């Protein structure tokens, strides 16, 4: 579309082919670009899970404050989300509405975990290294980039053995032992 | 385990970092709770802070042992390893045996050629809660270090006036019962911290008839440690000294284990401040 | 062979020029006037030229001070009173309660001065005249315009105070 | 680029690094022949990786060992561990897996500390 | 008039009537009644020391929508 | 520290005293050295220099 | 395959859509490929909007709107399981019908 | 001259007696700063709110377990009787004795 003239813009104020109100600012596309999300529906599945969390938090808030049921369930939810890694802290109840985002879940995906662990320089590099078969979480090889890492499961995200990446880093430090297969 | 302990240490330090802002928001919420209870006007900043008032509908249901000791306070009994400096004398070995007998779940371990980073790792993988290291100057014990695991506080005490059971007692054996503890004249937050550290070396819930009493009494930043045996006569309680007597002085408290020298200092003794004489910190 | 990390092409709202927000995406230090000493305007001399503001006329009528005669008594010199187009437009917008002020502004001893700006805002118009040329004396009783003229160096300020006009920041008036 | 292998051996503060490449039979430790490794009384500890499997296994390779740290005993044990592991790794990389498995069986039957590091860490009771 | 819970109950008697379709006590009141009564109390406390512009600010509504809502409410 | 005192008895009367450096570094007399006689051990809040002079203020 | 085809109202552009997600927009008389998408998904229909510059594809659940080069502009959450697409060129209305039994008219100019 | 710090206090008869009298008093009062062992009717509208929150919590924790759980996640869900009745429906059986123990009868 060419640039509208002045008299045309007044008659065509609402016209926009690229930004619609139902797009919600292309927040989904922004988040997928930040965390290299490949599947299109991943943001919306994550958003539905966040919506369940926020709906439950709203109901617990509408419960009376000095309710043992309310306090127990809010602490249960805070502990569960913190253990998964979605919540950075357990201090505030209000984080169950303010700090539950899609990006918070996407920061627990495997390439973001590797990039934070300095295993890969970019999230896209981490994605490619995952699909190329270099990454194991424990004994198990993970070639799915969408795999979500728990706080406990962070400690076993490591390079697979016989990896050219692992041999390269050992050879850089001059600590490569070929008996160990490197 | 190498990756687990570093990650948990990072999470612990992050909690210590966020604790200040959490406390500030706590006082901002406490004004609202008092204002709602008393019908008192709010200040201007809390009146115009719309986000805090919107979050108060969630945070209205928020309400003590320390963070390092919170997970297992009263659940699992401690395991203490009592060790000495590198080449202990016979008198230091005797005092180490005495301190081991003072604590109810403590084993005395030969130092030998043990490196402190290797000893701390061994303690961590073996699951001991506490490590106590004893120092001396020609047979006289001068220093006592208590370090909590896996990343707990490390407190260092200067021992004075040390008298041992091998000297005073000609005969008799220690009762080795879960004792009754007496913490006296600990008022400040540093005193509460020292009380927590010293208290959690002992087993939870001694039974009522226990005749052993261990006393830590604060006199002018000096902690007198006594061990006594009581018999409940109808006239009163008579007291027998049954253990070592010493005065201990906290001079350094660090937020890390014994191996770490880069650990943050919770408290340090400052000898050469101008007004050092006036204050009593414990 | 296929590339790795394949993603679906979508709209980059940060960097697409078709969007309006991305579509939107020498040094001048003016010289100090040679009419001025450090705070003293030395070029100015009689006959002075006095830019009148609307409330100056209104307070002149309330205190029954003649405009030309009162200015001549205040300055002890001949003056040229100038009313700009925006000032006359403000007096005309003031309505039917101020037709006396309108007529006393229409008095032919007051010389008109054309404006080539959009809108009718006497404050910015007079301040722009002042910031350009140092030959004017600003007659006003508005507090904000008084503060602006006081901040501008080398510019005399006239006001209606009490029985007659009072001058300020003109060293010649004794 | 010749076929070559790098392996490590440890005993306390001692560390030995063995480079096993294609060669003719040169077995050198710290730029010196293996037959000058001191002490005399412990030279057969260094010799025994060679003697368990035979010198024919060494007929076509060159071993070069650089050792730092520790004392005489620790360095001897580090040397022999590095040489045994380098033999196993070279015979797995450029010779057959059957040769590798037979070497590993011989070394394990004699002394596993030739292959796996002996770590005397403390055990609290 | 110095008493608090009586004046609060009188002020919030309309909300409790609207949403309880008594449960006036804070440890019993649940749901929308709890939310709106907390909002009323907080707004009342904030009114005296908060600037009115920053205290009461309407939800953004298009002109024709808000004018129609006002006209129907006034009817 | 040397030259402040002439014997360990003189040191032992003044043990525990505040001392300071011309730089301004504060310290404490701790113990009397056995040999030679007038010397003593002192603890300061920082490392001091061989160019420094230690002073004790009395009346 | 199979391929559902659509022509521009000029007839200068052709928009093919395979059932297995291969959607292509071309200038068939010039032999010039404007866009080509491999969605790896079930696709039922496609239509052009007011030009060849925009086109709508009825995919597995939601209907998507792409530009001339092939970038996704919109994902219409309100249009669910549409099998039939249409465009009213004077009203700028994209009309979707499908498995749900709901007929939906969407203004492509305002959204 | 000014001294930098208080000397280490000496233990004397009066100090020991004061300490022992404090210990005696706290034993008599039984005040002991011991570590204690840590352990281990609503209304119809409140019951309905609790039931709704319980259902929502069950579904949410199921979906979070599906996200983070290493294995497959199942969906969230004694009278006297013969044990052959407690079995599944098939021609055979393996256990005969009734469910209740003699001590339970
Ligand atoms: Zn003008």
């Amino acid at each position: 579309v060419r640039k509208l003239k002045h008299h045309e813009q007044k008659l065509l104020k609402k016209v926009d082919f690229l930004e619609w109100k139902q797009d919600q600012g292309h927040r989904d596309t922004q988040v997928m670009r930040t965390y290299h999300i490949q599947n299109r529906e991943d943001y919306h599945k994550y958003n539905r899970i966040c919506g369940d969390i926020r709906r439950l938090a709203n109901k617990l808030s509408l419960l009376p404050p000095t309710d043992p049921f309310r306090r127990k369930h809010e602490q249960l939810l805070l502990d569960k989300l913190y253990a998964m890694g979605v919540l950075t802290t357990k201090s505030k109840i209000s984080d169950l509405e303010n700090k539950v985002t899609v990006s918070a879940i996407c920061r627990r995906r495997l390439p973001v975990i590797m990039h934070r662990l300095k295993m890969a320089e970019t999230i896209q590099d981490a994605v490619k290294f995952i699909e190329q078969g270099h990454v194991r979480v424990g004994p198990n090889l993970i070639n799915d980039p969408a795999y979500l890492v728990t706080r406990n499961m962070e400690d076993y995200v490591t390079w697979v053995d016989n990896s050219k990446i692992k041999k390269t880093l050992l050879r850089y430090r001059n600590q490569i032992d070929d008996f160990d297969f490197s | 385990m190498l990756r687990r302990q570093a990650r948990e240490r990072r999470e612990y330090l992050y909690r210590k970092a966020q604790e200040l802002q959490d406390s500030q928001l706590q006082q901002k919420r406490q004004i609202i709770k008092q204002a709602l209870a008393q019908g008192k006007p709010l200040p201007k900043e809390l009146a115009e802070d719309e986000s805090l008032q919107k979050d108060f509908r969630y945070d209205q249901s928020l309400k003590q042992v320390d963070d390092e000791y919170a997970a297992t306070s009263g659940i699992m009994d401690p395991r203490i390893i009592v060790t000495t400096s590198r080449d202990p004398s016979t008198r230091l070995s005797q005092f180490a045996k005495e301190i081991k007998l003072l604590f109810p779940n403590a084993v005395r371990l030969n130092r030998g050629n043990y490196v402190m980073p290797n000893l701390v790792d061994a303690c961590k993988k073996s699951g001991t809660t506490d490590l106590v290291v004893l120092h001396e100057h020609r047979g006289v014990p001068t220093s006592l270090t208590i370090s909590h695991f896996p990343h707990g506080p490390t407190a260092q005490f200067s021992l004075h006036n040390v008298v041992m059971r091998h000297d005073i007692i000609n005969a008799g054996n220690q009762s080795e019962v879960n004792p009754h503890l007496i913490f006296d004249n600990f008022t400040t937050a540093l005193g509460k911290r020292v009380v927590c550290i010293l208290k959690h070396l002992f087993n939870a819930g001694p039974k009522k008839d226990s005749e052993r009493v261990i006393t830590f009494a604060n006199r002018g930043d000096f902690i007198s440690v006594r061990q006594h045996v009581y018999v409940r006569t109808r006239e009163g309680v008579e007291i027998a000294e049954v253990g070592p007597r010493f005065e201990m002085r906290l001079f350094e408290l660090r937020l890390g284990t014994l191996e770490n020298k880069d650990a943050d200092v919770e408290w340090q003794l400052r000898r050469f401040i101008r007004t050092a004489n006036k204050k009593d910190y414990l | 062979t296929r590339k790795f990390g394949l993603v679906k092409r979508t709209l980059n709202t940060k960097k697409d020029q078709r969007l309006k927000k991305n579509q939107e995406n020498t040094r001048n230090i003016p010289q100090v006037s040679s009419a001025l000493f450090f705070q003293y305007n030395q070029a100015i001399k009689p006959p002075y030229q006095v830019l009148i503001d609307t409330n100056f006329i209104n307070f002149s009528i309330q205190k029954k001070v003649d405009i030309v005669r009162g200015m001549m008594d205040c300055l002890l010199a001949k003056c040229n009173p100038l009313i700009t187009d925006c000032v006359m437009a403000e007096l005309e917008k003031l309505g039917p309660k101020y037709r006396i002020a309108l007529k006393l502004a229409r008095d032919p001893r007051i010389k008109r001065l054309s404006c080539s700006h959009k809108g009718t805002y006497a404050d910015d118009c007079l301040v722009h005249r002042v910031l350009q040329h140092k030959c004017y004396i600003v007659a006003t009783n508005d507090a904000g315009l008084k503060q602006r003229i006081r901040k501008i160096p080398g510019i005399p300020l006239m006001s209606v105070g009490g029985h007659a006009y009072v001058i300020e920041k003109l060293p010649d008036v004794f | 680029a010749v076929p070559s292998v790098q392996t490590f051996g440890k005993k306390k503060s001692a560390t030995a690094v063995a480079h096993v490449k294609a060669g003719k039979g040169l077995i050198k430790v710290n730029g010196s022949p293996i037959t000058l490794v001191e002490p005399e009384i412990l030279r057969f500890k260094v010799y025994e990786p060679l003697l368990l499997v035979g010198l024919d296994k060494f007929s076509n390779i060159d071993i070069r060992v650089r050792v730092t740290g520790g004392g005489h005993v620790s360095q001897v044990y580090a040397i022999r561990q590095a040489i045994a592991k380098g033999l196993v790794a070279y015979h797995q990389k450029y010779v057959d897996e059957q040769s590798k498995n037979e070497l590993k069986k011989a070394f394990t039957s004699y002394d596993r500390t030739l292959l796996i590091a002996d770590s005397r860490r403390p055990e609290p009771k | 008039q110095n008493d608090l819970e009586l004046q609060q109950f009188l002020r919030e008697s309309h909300l409790l009537s609207a949403f309880n379709n008594i449960v006036y006590q804070d440890d019993q009141v649940i749901g929308k009644a709890r939310s709106r009564t907390l909002e009323m109390r907080l707004n009342r406390l904030s009114r005296v020391n908060g600037h009115q512009d920053k205290i009461n600010k309407l939800e953004k509504v298009p002109m024709h929508i808000r004018r129609g809502m006002i006209d129907k409410h006034v009817k | 520290i040397k030259d402040m005192f002439s014997s360990a008895m003189e040191v032992a009367r003044f043990e525990g005293a505040q001392i300071k450096t011309v730089s301004g570094i504060r310290g404490e007399i701790k113990r009397a050295l056995s040999k030679p006689e007038g010397h003593y051990r002192a603890a300061f809040e920082d490392k001091i220099l061989m160019s420094d002079i230690v002073i004790l203020r009395s009346w | 395959g199979p391929y559902h085809i659509k022509y521009a109202k000029n007839g200068t552009h052709l928009l093919i859509t395979g059932r297995k997600g291969h959607v292509a927009s071309m200038d068939w008389r010039k032999g010039q490929l404007r866009a080509e998408l491999f969605l790896n998904e079930t696709c039922h229909s496609a239509t052009y909007l007011q030009n060849e510059q925009y086109f709508a594809v009825a995919q597995k659940k939601y209907t998507f709107i792409y530009d001339h080069e092939g970038t996704e502009l919109h994902r219409l959450k309100q249009h669910i399981e549409a099998r039939h697409l249409d465009f009213l060129p004077y009203h700028y209305l994209l009309v979707t019908a499908g498995e749900t039994g709901w007929l939906k008219y969407h203004d492509v100019s305002t959204g | 001259f000014d001294r930098t710090a208080k000397p280490v206090p000496v233990i004397t008869s009066e100090v020991t007696e004061s300490l022992e009298d404090m210990i005696r008093r706290r034993i008599q009062d039984s005040n002991f700063d011991d570590l204690q062992r840590r352990t281990l009717a609503l209304s119809e509208e409140l019951q309905k709110a609790h039931s709704e929150i319980s259902e929502l919590y069950a579904n949410l924790v199921y979906k979070l377990d599906v996200l983070s759980s290493v294995h497959f996640v199942p969906k969230p869900a004694r009278v006297e009787t013969p044990t052959i009745s407690m079995e599944d429906a098939q021609p055979l059986y393996m256990s005969n004795a009734s469910s209740l123990a003699p001590q339970e009868i």
